[PDB]
């Protein structure tokens, strides 16, 4: 039905910003709301952004709330997820998802996101 | 026509108001109580909503000869009122478990007592008061309209407990079965004037029938399709979710309440201007609202086309009645209504919430919702000179 591919992934020193991409494939990419997701070892999921179809709200989780910044090419049909300033504790896996209802109905299979202590104290 | 002192008035009034209310659990929340506590595919929807429509296509054509037939004496109502008692048991002891161990069959007992309780049943019970509103002299509108408060009420009482607990609702809605019965109880109810079954199929010959339907299929069906998906574009404009359903929440809540208010004087403005033109501006209404969702971009503005339905309603639903008794013989009220407004809008369902559907997932919601706002302001537009009444223009 829909497919979502994230890309642009990596490793990266404390400090340092990376901006990752998701590919919407399927049904039209216009008519889902949807939302970045991350998840790291020993730790629960959590939701870092969301966003409307059309670019007109976005939420952003308090721990990256000043930091990250949701965007979206619905011409293009790709969501990006810029990060800013990154610190060895937003190490983790980030995931495309796409919301339906109040249920995200669709994942992608994730992009590996590491950063490294060095480099900043 | 009096209001206060007017038993039947407060009879029936209550009884829109408690029998929506019962409806209120069912329908509005209906997906979300599929998918969310049956764990029910969307594959098998489908099927949930074909032996819905299958068997209200069934039963609304006898519903309303039977209303016409048993004209006032309200053996029907009874019926109706005794199947409500088990709202509870039937939801969480019959269609739940029954889905889930094969949906198929759940889908012909659900069906079967959905189709006849409220496709059917609430088309029926108000071609029912609309007569009661001709004996005891009392507007249709103004006791339809505490319909609007019983579904706002329980909307309410639903969202409270959905953490808590889901089943109350359902309760509640069987208890709201037994006031009907009360009411029900104490509402006070060789003749060529009297229906008549041969006659009434010659209602299909006439010209004013066929136009009538062609503004149900063009406008009315079309509109309630648009509305079937309505939910979660709405929400897709909130980057939350969370807020997305308690603002769409809170903007059904409250917005019943302006229906119910515009339905208050309804009867007065479209006693004034045609019955006709109470359907035109109901159409020009629900044209605005589709149309306006394709180019819509923001939250607020879908706020606003949320409450758009609570201006359409009133004239839709006060017009449509309006124009059946003028244009048609008022022996065949329930006939006419239930043939035209529900089994034909019901079979044009069926089709055009496959090409709805299918629009949906090859254009965006925006392309999809500009071509049913144009087959439905062209249809309108086409009324205009169609049906039959004084027009637009008289009051210029
Ligand atoms: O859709 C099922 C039935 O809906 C009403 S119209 C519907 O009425 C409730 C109760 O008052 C709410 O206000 C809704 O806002 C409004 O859309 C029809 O009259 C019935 O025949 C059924 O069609
Ligand atoms: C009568 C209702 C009017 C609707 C107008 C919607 C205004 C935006 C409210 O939305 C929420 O605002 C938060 C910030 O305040 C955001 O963080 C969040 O992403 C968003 O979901
Ligand atoms: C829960 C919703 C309650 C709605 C109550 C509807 C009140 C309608 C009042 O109408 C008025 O009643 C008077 C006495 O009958 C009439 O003299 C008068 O002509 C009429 O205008
Ligand atoms: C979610 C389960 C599937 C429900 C199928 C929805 C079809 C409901 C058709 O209702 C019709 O709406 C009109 C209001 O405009 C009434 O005039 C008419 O009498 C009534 O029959
Ligand atoms: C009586 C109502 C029955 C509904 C039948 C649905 C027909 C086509 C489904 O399109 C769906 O549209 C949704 C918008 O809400 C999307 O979220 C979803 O991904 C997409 O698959």
């Amino acid at each position: 039905q829909v497919q979502l591919v994230e890309s642009g992934g990596g490793l990266v020193q404390a400090g340092d910003s990376l901006r990752l991409s998701c590919a919407a494939s399927g049904r039209p990419f216009s008519n889902y709301a949807m939302g970045w997701f991350r998840q790291a070892p020993g730790k629960e999921r959590e939701r870092v952004a969301s966003i409307n179809w059309s670019g007109t709200d976005t939420d952003y989780a308090d721990s990256v709330k000043g930091r990250f910044t949701i965007s979206r090419d619905n011409a293009k049909r790709t969501l990006y997820l810029q990060m800013n300033t990154l610190k060895p504790e937003d190490t983790a896996v980030y995931y495309c998802a796409a919301r339906v209802g109040v249920d995200y109905k669709y994942w992608g299979q994730g992009t590996q996101v590491t950063v490294s202590s060095h480099h900043h104290h | 026509m009096y209001y206060l002192k007017n038993t039947n008035f407060w009879m029936f009034g209550l009884f829109f108001f408690f029998y929506f209310f019962i409806m209120g659990a069912y329908f509005p929340f209906f997906p979300i109580w599929l998918h969310d506590i049956n764990h029910i595919s969307k594959s098998d929807t489908w099927i949930i909503f074909a032996a819905i429509s299958l068997f209200s296509l069934l039963f609304q054509p006898l519903f309303g000869l039977l209303s016409d037939k048993l004209g006032l004496r309200k053996y029907l109502l009874w019926i109706i009122t005794g199947m409500l008692v088990m709202f509870a048991p039937f939801f969480i002891f019959i269609f739940g478990p029954l889905l889930q161990y094969n949906i198929l069959v759940g889908s012909i007992v659900g069906g079967i007592y959905l189709g006849f309780c409220f496709n059917a049943g609430a088309p029926a019970v108000e071609a029912f008061i609309e007569k009661v509103s001709r004996r005891s002299n009392f507007e249709f509108g103004r006791a339809r309209m505490f319909g609007c408060v019983g579904w706002a009420l329980c909307a309410s009482i639903v969202g409270i407990m959905f953490t808590i607990n889901n089943q109350f609702v359902f309760w509640l809605g069987s208890g709201c079965a037994l006031i009907l019965a009360v009411l029900l109880f104490f509402a006070k109810t060789a003749n060529h004037s009297a229906f008549s079954l041969k006659l009434a199929l010659e209602l299909f010959r006439q010209p004013k029938l066929w136009f009538l339907s062609l503004y149900v299929i063009g406008v009315s069906c079309t509109y309630d399709v648009f509305d079937q998906q309505f939910a979660n574009f709405f929400t897709s404009f909130f980057a939350t979710g969370e807020q997305g359903t308690r603002v769409f929440w809170y903007v059904t809540t409250m917005g019943e309440l302006l229906n119910a208010s515009i339905m208050f004087f309804a009867p007065l403005i479209i006693n004034r201007i045609g019955g006709k033109n109470a359907l035109l501006l109901a159409g020009t209404i629900m044209s605005v609202r589709i149309i306006g969702s394709s180019f819509a971009t923001s939250a607020l503005e879908v706020v606003i086309l949320k409450t758009l339905h609570m201006f359409e309603v009133p004239f839709l639903l006060v017009g449509c009645f309006k124009y059946i008794t003028s244009q048609f013989e008022v022996r065949f009220s329930a006939t006419i209504y239930l043939v035209c407004f529900c089994f034909f809008k019901q079979l044009a369902m069926i089709f055009m919430s496959v090409l709805a559907g299918n629009m949906y997932e090859s254009i965006g919601f925006q392309g999809a919702y500009l071509v049913l706002g144009l087959v439905a302001l062209g249809f309108t537009l086409i009324s205009v000179f169609t049906l039959s009444g004084p027009g637009p223009l008289s009051l210029l």
